[PDB]
């Protein structure tokens, strides 16, 4: 009964948007992660 | 210098 938080950390690229690139197993996120909490 | 940004899926 334990939630994860990966590595989120703030990748935004030229668009304005705040991309976030996760240190999963290497992972990519467009928006706020999932387990972003 | 700055890493750039890999492009988002």
């Amino acid at each position: 009964g334990a939630t994860a938080v990966s590595e989120w950390t703030e990748y935004k690229t030229a668009d304005g948007k705040t991309y976030y690139y996760n240190n999963r197993t290497l992972e990519s996120t467009w928006e706020k992660p999932q387990e972003l909490k | 210098g700055p890493p750039l940004i890999p492009p988002p899926p």
